[PDB]
RNA sequence: ACCCACUCGGCACCUUACGAGAAAUCAAAGUCUUUGGGUUCUGGGGGGAGUAUGGUCGCAAGGCUGAAACUUAAAGGAAUUGACGGAAGGGCACCACCAGGAGUGGAGCCUGCGGCUUAAUUUGACUCAACACGGGGAAACUCACCAGGUCCAGACACAAUAAGGAUUGACAGAUUGAGAGCUCUUUCUUGAUUUUGUGGGUGGUGGUGCAUGGCCGUUCUUAGUUGGUGGAGUGAUUUGUCUGCUUAAUUGCGAUAACGAACGAGACCUUAACCUACUAAAUAGUGGUGCUAGCAUUUGCUGGUUAUCCACUUCUUAGAGGGACUAUCGGUUUCAAGCCGAUGGAAGUUUGAGGCAAUAACAGGUCUGUGAUGCCCUUAGACGUUCUGGGCCGCACGCGCGCUACACUGACGGAGCCAGCGAGUCUAACCUUGGCCGAGAGGUCUUGGUAAUCUUGUGAAACUCCGUCGUGCUGGGGAUAGAGCAUUGUAAUUAUUGCUCUUCAACGAGGAAUUCCUAGUAAGCGCAAGUCAUCAGCUUGCGUUGAUUACGUCCCUGCCCUUUGUACACACC
């Protein structure tokens, strides 16, 4: 045939990174738990799923990709 | 027509470890049978065979 | 000298075969396992090799005598069937001539092939039997190519990760051709569906038609294949299956150690031809009557009225039948098959044209039709797939199929006006009459038709008729090209198609060569269908107009058939 070229630079893929997550949910000196993250109001997702906190952002992740409420 | 009206064509692709091979079956019915259609060949012409008869014999008549 | 009969001894042939042979053959090559007349000579698988060595002969060249080592499963004889010949004798054929026709070959463009060019210009096929072929008329798609971007649709098993999360998705931004969360910024999400790894799978218009199936093309516009009883031969085998004649035919007649058959040809099937004979029909049509218009008027002539009734089946339609069997007569030939001519007949060239079509062969073509397939290659930076854009159309040039023409049997413009094969819309927009609008193309408003019912009588074109032009590259011819309007489509630029104005090329009948064709055929003419969103200068069919010249032959060619040779048989590659 003719067999490889490529001017290099191979693509990678997607880490989706790790974390130990959602340590957001404060609880003070025995027992009360006010939560940290406001959450969405979609009824799809019954503000169980929390809001992303960027610049300008509370982003709905549930919500694959949907509803940009903001404050 | 009589292809159409008596033989029968069939083509079987069997297919083993070595390669393929092609099974052509051809079955000639017997043209006598029939039951529904031509029960002969176009070929066919049977004759009867007709009798000795016992000729001769001076005329007369028979009444009822 | 000749004739005739006979007899010795000769050079030979003929027919036979009791007999011999492996056979071809042989009056010896017979009298030979039923093995003995006398005698001389030679041979003991092939090659090594008539070589080496010695002896002898000769001027010489060389003659006679004459080994082994080693190697080798065959070499060889006669015949049989096949295959082939740059060997002989016959045939057949418009993919062969003749006698002619219409051409191609020259021109413009259309179109395939090569070549070149190219990021790519995807590829199979190269004499008949490749090159308007792959149904191959590519804007996307198709698509196989090139520049680039996603996705896994990697079943399954073991194992590894990990419920503190195995894994999925994404708003905006950056980025990208792109409103791809491809990637990254940031950080919500999701829950055991995935990920990594091994084995194992799969997809692939990736390779191999020189691994295959099937299919197709070719030999073949051919006439060949076989078996029963019998004859010949130890046999493989041969005769049947043949010199001639005769057919399109191994089609027949005839000759005859052959007789009577079977596949194939023929039969058969399909279509065009005939039917005032049968069955019929508002989805076909006719005659009469109603009803009604026009002109004549004396009765008439020419139309209208998807049912106003009645009748019919010539025309139309398709069911069952009939009909031709080269008939009747007569020429001609082995007075056989047949062939020729007249007559009759819807039709007498296998009635015209097709469909099928035995045995055998080719390394013909097709893995680019198949979820037909062996093997190999590839399988995540993919040769999988999908998305964007480009390309198969690229142009010094060679070749093949074509299209349009060089005009006056013509162009133009009026006007006359006639076919047959088709096809058309359900989970849809197909065939479209009609009414308006526009020079046109086309737009628009409705309509019939899933169809003998509607498009549609498909009012097609050559063609017919009356003009205009008047032989001048002319008003023949329409290439190239500028400008404007429309249609198909997400998209038309490299210009899909259609329209209008202008521009007005080559080509003044075409070298050597070469294709096709014998009657409603040739050629001229336009349709319909395939393809199809749009595109025919293509093809498959169709009807319209309708000639000339054979009715012969073996000269060119191509192929069959015997005879013959063969050391071929993997068969002259
Ligand atoms: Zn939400």
């Amino acid at each position: 045939k003719k067999v490889y070229t490529t001017p290099k630079k191979i693509k990678h893929k997607h880490k989706k990174v790790k974390l130990a997550v959602l340590s957001y949910y404060k609880v003070d000196a025995e027992g009360k738990v006010t939560k940290l993250r406001r959450e969405c109001s979609n009824p799809t997702c019954g503000a169980g799923v929390f809001l992303a906190n960027h610049k300008d952002r509370l982003y709905c992740g549930k919500c694959h990709s949907v509803y940009k409420v903001n404050a | 027509q009589p292809v159409n009206d008596f033989i029968d064509t069939a083509t079987r692709h069997v297919l083993m470890r070595q390669g393929v091979l092609g099974i052509k079956v051809k079955i000639m019915r017997d043209p006598a049978k029939s039951r529904t259609g031509p029960k002969a060949l176009p070929d066919a012409v049977t004759i009867i065979e007709p009798k000795e008869e016992e000729p001769i014999l001076a005329p007369s008549v028979k009444d009822y």
